[PDB]
């Protein structure tokens, strides 16, 4: 039985411009087993109705998923992705950085 | 150029929470075109690309039939694997299968694929010859003996050389506007001071298709392989992909660094510098 | 188009 911890990237579909509608993405990849929990957060709180891709896998059999929601970035609002997986002793939070 | 079709399958057992979940997706190159999920309210093969929607009711019925049968076979296989590995019925286990074909610019088979993994590890794979098997362990050797007896490789070869290639070519023609269009990356370099002494140069590639791309940093024309942070190519959500490569550079030395971009959507590989 | 699987592990 192998266990692989998820790689996590949080980013926008389009270059971030304050006040303009965009898409917030959390891409989780490289993980095994496939059971995973992913929340998108606005100022610490869970965003509702976040959608996700259908489970698929890479050449090395590790899984990947995209979680996504419409959002409008501002100067003040903090966005993040929160991930729980069996490999993690506590959920991992990755903050959205418009420069990454 | 060259194209691929792949079907991916994942069954995950969940004892005490019903039958194993079955999810399968089909791709042509980096374009998702069909999906089936056993946990859907009314499980059927569903279109995920515009060019597959034109297929008639007979197509969708047959595909759905195959998906349902595969979900059933996977469940029997998961039970079998518990026996092969002397495992308890209490735990959750994962069975994966990928199969498919590559075609060249001539449209004939370049390579066929059919492979399985159990619990994230290679189990059994059809060799490139499409006639012999590689089994990972003594459990998979039992499967190999059964499949050799039933001439499974011959059946898979017939499909991979025939229908797989034929239907791939059909999809490529029907979806030509997108599947046969390469979108080049939109590229730029950003500068992110870290300290008085160093700054990050980040080379961006955005909005490209297909996913295959090469981003490299050079210093004085020397590849900065060990010193480059390269993120995994990631989906934008609009069919296209994004990637970046970053290096930490001594302040004042930014002009010794060049970013190089290779993508089939570009006539010539690009060279980029940070422009203050 | 898919292949109908007619074999077991």
């Amino acid at each position: 039985m192998i266990q692989r911890t998820p790689k996590i990237q949080v980013y926008s579909r389009h270059p971030a411009e304050n006040g303009k509608s965009n898409f917030l993405n959390c891409y989780v990849s490289g993980f095994h087993p496939s059971d995973i929990e992913v929340d998108l957060l606005k100022n610490g709180e869970r965003i509702e109705k976040v959608e996700h891709s259908d489970l698929s896998f890479s050449k090395d059999w590790s899984f990947y998923l995209l979680y996504y929601t419409e959002f409008t970035p501002t100067e003040k609002d903090e966005y993040a992705c929160r991930v729980n997986h069996v490999t993690l002793s506590q959920p991992k939070i990755v903050k959205w950085d418009r420069d990454m | 150029g060259s194209h691929s079709m792949r079907y991916f399958h994942t069954s995950v057992s969940r004892p005490g929470r019903g039958e194993p979940r079955f999810i399968t997706v089909g791709y042509v190159d980096d374009t998702l075109f069909v999906r089936f999920d056993s946990d859907a309210a009314s499980p059927r093969e569903e279109p995920r690309a515009p060019w597959i929607e034109q297929e008639g009711p007979e197509y969708w019925d047959r595909e759905t039939q195959i998906c349902k049968a595969k979900a059933q076979t996977d469940r029997e296989d998961l039970r079998t694997l518990l026996r092969y590995y002397n495992q308890s019925e209490a735990g959750s286990h994962t069975l994966q299968n990928m199969y498919g074909c590559d075609v060249g610019p001539d449209g004939r088979l370049l390579r066929g694929y059919h492979q399985h993994a159990y619990d994230g590890k290679d189990y059994i794979a059809l060799n490139e010859d499409l006639s012999s098997w590689t089994a990972a362990d003594t459990a998979a050797q039992i499967t190999q003996r059964k499949w050799e007896a039933a001439r499974v490789a011959e059946q898979l070869r017939a499909y991979l050389e025939g229908e797989c290639v034929e239907w791939l070519r059909r999809y490529l023609e029907n979806g030509k506007e997108t599947l046969q269009r390469a979108d080049p990356p939109k590229t730029h370099v950003t500068h992110h001071p870290i300290s008085d002494h160093e700054a990050t140069l980040r080379c961006w590639a955005l909005g490209f298709y297909p996913a295959e791309i090469t981003l490299t940093w050079q210093r004085d024309g020397e590849d900065q392989t060990q010193d480059t942070e390269l993120v995994e190519t990631r989906p934008a959500g609009d069919r296209t992909f994004q990637k970046w490569a970053a290096v930490v550079v001594p302040s004042g030395e930014e002009q010794r660094y060049t970013c190089h971009v290779q993508h089939e959507g570009l006539p010539k590989p690009l060279t980029l510098r940070w422009e203050p | 188009r898919r292949k109908w699987r007619r074999w077991h592990l």
